[PDB]
């Protein structure tokens, strides 16, 4: 008498993140009349 | 002449055309990010008996 048994498997996983933040700011701006100082701020 | 940026008299010149204290401010910004992050992560099992 001959006798075989077997069994085999295969696996995988995966995982993934991401993140992309990007930002403009811009200003103008102009005075005229007044006193430096406070023009300034 | 009076001046007004500062609260205080001044003497000008008699060649001078003209002098002024008028006060002018001219602001620009320009601000610009950008922030990017990947996470990568694999697994692999292979079995036999």
């Amino acid at each position: 008498t001959k006798v075989e048994h077997r069994c085999t498997t295969n696996k995988l996983s995966e995982k993934h993140e991401g993140s992309f933040i990007q930002g403009a700011e811009k200003s103008i701006s102009l005075i005229r009349g007044g006193r430096s100082e406070y023009g300034a701020a | 002449v009076f001046s007004g940026d500062g609260k205080d008299f001044y003497r000008l010149s008699g060649n001078v055309l003209s002098y002024t204290f008028q006060v002018k401010i001219n602001n620009d910004f320009n601000y610009e990010f950008y922030n990017s992050t990947w996470s990568y992560v694999k697994h692999t099992s292979t079995e036999h008996t």
